[PDB]
């Protein structure tokens, strides 16, 4: 038949040169940078545990509720137990914010509270202070917006206004009221903060509030459930998770799972390869999920990510809001969140949960090796099996925020990194995604990671990021990232693809930016460039011409490198490249080395007629395109010698 | 030596594509009132 | 410095990294629709080649049918047929309307751009088989290329140009090599190369006088090139540049109308001057085969590979179609400046003077 030679033909002028347009695509506005770090600079525990007392609003039970912070207040005597409590309070806390200046009030008077409370102001100013609160010990909130404490004498709960007590505090805070009628307080603050704006005319957004309870509720009386059940939510999450895992109807699906088994769990809080820092890593992971699919992004970068303290606090609110509901309890929040309570990945966690501590009772009495939960794999398996018919921009995949926790570890590590590289190939909307969702600063530091299999994945992941926000070239340079690079690119045995990626994204980092200009410059870069310029690859070959052409950019210290390397003379070969996307980028590298002459010595005068009449010998040349970039490259030759032109010009007429 | 170049900014400001000449146009005015 | 222009090439260069890599392109894709549609277009074309070399088999009858006479504002100075959809593009000197023959419609005008001293001369079709663009050359050196010429939702579009050389400008398009051979009032004949946009040889002509036409032969190279003093000289470029000339025979004196090659291994060169007479030279030997005398004032020919018909023009109205054994077939009865074959179809246009444009058909 004659259709072999049909297919068989070469489509002149029909390529990416011809049917797009040689025009650059418009930067979108790249929103996801933080607009400002929060640090918690001091915490403030106001504690009204009156241990030995019972308030008299409400009738305890006999057995009742008399864990507070996981220590038996009546085991100690009164005075020793408050101040051991107060203590293990600012540990548990220390867990989370361990760098902040602890200052514990202990049933304290109005004095107390006002000098406690201006004092932390005091010191941060501008800063966030954090004010807790336990009114376990004090009659409930009253709806004049008050709160009790002590007299000096401990014979009478004396009332405070919120007013008064949002007054002492400043602007920048956040309360937590672990109390029974705690929505309360909060519908006070908000009124005395409207009452305020109205007095403003003739500190709502900046003041964040967590309450254990809705105003109509009461607090459970339940004997097998702590005394302080939301504050060890909030500063203990895993504990309680454990402990209320063993209480509901799922125990039957693993008999021999008591209480005692989880309090003797072995591990810690921080080795994730331990059983217990296995739990704490993927509920990290859960939560973390959960609140990036079910809030708003806005709110999201709000809470989550500003700074680490307040991120933790509503990470574990989440699971508050889930074990109180299950006690006819809502915990209330000043942003209001959607309920997450129904949320599919809480089903997860059971299964993770379950599948973990069902090897306890061989990990203590057997002494077997604790082995790894699949859950992290499991998730990756997801996101995969989502990339395979994820060319549609439909809902974005849940498992994204698992995915940057894997690359916290070690174990997991190169699968994601592979995974993310194909999740950002899909377009420049992915990429944005995935720098909405925090990706940045963890990319950034596996670039002190010594890892060659790495080399290909960052390079790679590297490419698509600056391609899309090219600001993060600030980031690479102050970091020293641009070292990590400058390997792979003298680096023969790496593909040349991988060179290619790794080319461009130093010609970013460089592009029109003199702090990365003379940083390059510095590390030679002129010198390992020119050791690629004659790679098989058309690819590579444009790239490193055009990087070459902007690292001496109006830098002429840069150019002088080239003079000594005489970069100039190996840039002609380029001249006579049969793919035409090379040959513009020499004509636009060598056009760029002559504009920065800034009227050095002869030498330059000479070298830039060297240059001109070689390039002069690209006049009649089949490509527009490249004649194109002849002119702006002959441009700096005009615009160099402006006052010579004028008598050329002259002469004529 | 310029009178070379200005000869060859003569070929791309006579050129058969529009984009060049246009561009090649805009500079080899920028001279002239100069 | 607001004159400072910046070119967007570093920009767009940067969008390759934006654009997916890992997946398969659409072109592979098999169940792709512009596969099928190419399939399709490939299907309609090997039809086209069958049906028409079942014509041929049949051989050639009188042609005397007029499907459709309109007239032009300008002069048809050259025309071409497009290989498979029908799309005649017949260029003035300041513009080049697409008429059709089976429609009978205007559908573009367009106009080259051109100065009032050139004039298009040669004209062709590049990927005439599928996503056809058109071929450009103007007399004084500068080629350009056109796409969406005759299209309901697009508009005209200038795909590049560039100034070529620097009889007017010749043109022999090479599908499956890829070049494309520019010659005229220089004593060179360029090889530009399509894919490498760059001049790659530089065949010295060898010739005083003006190269009129010029014409090559796929599969080989065997340039062939008249010329304005009478001589045919025939370069092969697979030698070194000063080997390239073969053979320099001269039998004429006049300028070469239309010295036209055919496709067979069986090579053809049938020279026609502005004398009129036929002498059909062969590549191997070194003097004419054949001898033929048909007009005393010739002004533009047309000849057809596929049937061997020598269509001549004549100042008086005439127009003998006859071959290249010198037979008589037919003396249509209307400075008939354009003749054009079909590349498949026994189609033969003429034009005349006067801006009328006809198809003609054999039953």
């Amino acid at each position: 038949e004659a259709d072999l030679t049909d297919w068989n033909l070469p489509l002149a002028f029909m390529k990416k040169r011809h049917c797009e347009k040689i025009e650059g695509s418009k930067s979108l506005a790249q929103s996801w940078r933080m607009k400002d770090r929060m640090k918690t600079v001091s915490v403030a525990l106001v504690l009204c545990l009156n241990v030995g007392v019972d308030p008299p609003d409400v009738v305890k039970t006999t057995p009742c509720a008399r864990l507070e912070c996981w220590i038996d207040p009546l085991s100690m005597g009164p005075q020793k137990a408050l101040e051991t409590i107060g203590a293990n309070l600012q540990k548990q806390y220390e867990n989370w914010q361990p760098r902040a200046r602890y200052k514990q009030s202990l049933d304290p008077t109005v004095d107390e509270v006002k000098k406690l409370c201006t004092s932390l102001r005091r010191n941060a100013k501008e800063e966030r202070v954090l004010f807790h609160y336990n009114g376990h010990g004090v009659p409930r909130p009253t709806v004049n917006g008050e709160v009790w404490v002590f007299n000096k004498n401990y014979t009478q709960y004396i009332p405070l206004s919120i007013y008064d007590l949002q007054t002492w505090m400043g602007s920048p805070s956040i309360f937590v009221y672990d109390c029974s009628n705690a929505g309360l307080i909060v519908k006070s603050f908000k009124q005395f903060a409207l009452q305020r704006e109205q007095e403003l005319e003739v500190s709502m957004k900046n003041c964040i509030q967590l309450a254990a309870c809705e105003a109509t509720e009461l607090l459970p009386m339940i004997p097998d459930l702590p005394a302080d059940l939301f504050t060890s939510c909030l500063t203990t999450p895993i504990k309680i998770a454990l402990r209320w895992f063993c209480m509901q109807k799922c125990v039957s699906l693993v008999p021999g799972v008591t209480l005692d088994l989880i309090e003797k769990i072995p591990g810690r809080l921080n080795d994730r390869r331990t059983p217990l820092g296995e739990l704490n890593w993927i509920f990290t992971a859960i939560t973390d999920t959960i609140a990036w699919n079910v809030l708003p992004r806005d709110l999201f970068q709000k809470l989550f990510r500003q700074d680490l303290l307040v991120a933790s606090l509503f990470r574990n609110f989440l699971l508050a809001e889930r074990i109180m509901r299950s006690y006819n309890c809502t915990p209330v929040s000043s942003p209001r969140l959607p309920p997450t309570y129904m949320h599919a990945m809480w089903q997860a966690w059971d299964l993770a949960v379950d599948i973990c501590l069902s090897q306890l009772p061989t990990i203590i009495e057997e002494g077997t090796a604790f082995r790894h939960s699949p859950f992290f794999a499991e998730q990756l398996t997801a996101f995969q099996v989502w990339l395979t018919m994820g060319v549609e921009n439909r809902n974005p995949p849940e498992q994204l925020p698992i995915v940057l926790q894997v690359l916290l570890s070690q174990v997991h590590r190169l699968r994601a990194l592979d995974l993310l590289g194909r999740f950002l190939d899909l377009g420049p909307w992915a990429v944005s995604l995935a720098l909405s969702v925090g990706i940045f600063p963890y990319v950034l530091k596996l670039l002190q990671s010594s890892a060659r299999e790495l080399r290909p994945l960052l390079v790679f992941i590297w490419a698509k990021i600056l391609a899309v926000d090219s600001s993060c070239q600030a980031d690479l340079v102050k970091d020293n990232g641009h070292k990590y690079f400058l390997s792979v690119l003298a680096d023969p045995y790496m593909p040349a693809e991988h060179r290619t990626m790794t080319a461009f994204i130093l010609a970013v980092i460089v592009n029109s930016y003199h702090t990365g200009q003379e940083a390059c410059l510095q590390g030679n870069l002129i010198a390992i460039c020119l050791e690629q310029l004659n790679d098989p690859h058309p690819l590579l070959r444009q790239w490193v011409a055009i990087c070459l052409g902007r690292i001496w950019q109006n830098f002429d210290s840069a150019r002088w490198c080239g003079v000594r390397d005489s970069a100039h003379e190996k840039l002609y070969s380029l001249l006579s490249d049969p793919i035409p996307e090379v040959r513009c980028a020499a004509v636009f590298a060598l056009g760029t080395f002559v504009g920065n002459s800034a009227e050095r010595t002869d030498h330059s005068t000479t070298i830039d007629h060297n240059v001109a009449m070689m390039l002069a010998q690209l006049v009649s040349d089949g490509s527009p395109m490249v004649r194109k970039e002849l002119v702006v490259a002959l441009s700096h030759l005009v615009v160099q010698y402006e006052s010579n032109f004028c008598t050329v010009a002259l002469q004529f007429i | 030596v310029y009178t070379q170049i200005w000869r060859v900014l003569l070929h791309l400001a006579a050129d058969p594509y529009p984009e060049v000449s246009d561009v090649a146009m805009k500079v080899l005015n920028s001279i002239a009132y100069k | 410095i607001s004159a400072t222009v910046q070119t967007g090439f570093c920009d767009w260069s940067a969008r390759y990294f934006a654009q997916p890599v890992m997946k398969i392109p659409e072109e592979h894709d098999l169940e792709s629709q512009i596969r099928k549609e190419r399939e399709w277009r490939f299907l309609r074309n090997s039809r086209v080649r069958r049906q028409a070399q079942q014509v041929i088999q049949k051989g050639i009858t009188r042609l005397d049918d007029q499907i459709f006479l309109n007239r032009n504002p300008g002069v048809p100075s050259v025309v071409k047929f497009h290989p498979f959809t029908p799309c005649i593009a017949v260029a003035d000197k300041d513009s080049i309307c697409f008429w059709d023959w089976e429609k009978g419609e205007k559908l573009d005008y367009f106009h080259n751009g051109n100065p009032r001293y050139t004039r298009v001369t040669a004209m062709e079709y590049l990927n005439g088989q599928d996503c056809s663009l058109l071929l450009t050359a103007t007399d004084d050196g500068a080629i350009r290329v056109w796409k969406n010429f005759a299209d309901l939702e697009k508009n005209p579009e200038m795909v590049t140009a560039w100034q070529g050389l620097s009889a007017g400008m010749v043109v022999d398009w090479e599908q499956e090599t890829g070049l494309l051979m520019s010659s005229g009032d220089v004593r060179i004949v360029r090889i530009w190369d399509t894919d490498r946009e760059m001049k790659v040889q530089d065949i010295p002509t060898g010739a005083d006088s003006c190269v009129t036409s010029l014409s090559c032969d796929s599969h080989r190279s065997l340039i062939v090139a008249g010329l304005g003093d009478g001589s045919i000289r025939v370069y092969d470029r697979r030698m070194a540049l000063s080997e390239c000339r073969v053979m320099t025979y001269r039998e004429h004196t006049a300028w070469v109308v239309k010295a036209s090659l055919q496709k067979r291994p069986d090579g053809h060169i049938v020279s026609v001057s502005v004398n009129g007479d036929v002498r059909i030279f062969d590549p191997r030997m070194p003097e004419s085969v054949n001898v033929l005398q048909i007009v005393k004032g010739l002004t533009a020919l047309d000849i057809h590979p596929q049937a061997d018909l020598i269509a001549c023009g004549s100042v008086n109205q005439f127009t003998a179609i006859y071959n290249s054994s010198g037979e008589l077939i037919n003396n249509i009865k209307y400075a008939i400046s354009c003749l054009a074959f079909h590349p498949h179809w026994p189609h033969l246009a003429v034009g005349s003077n006067d801006y009328y444009i006809s198809v003609y058909s054999v039953e």
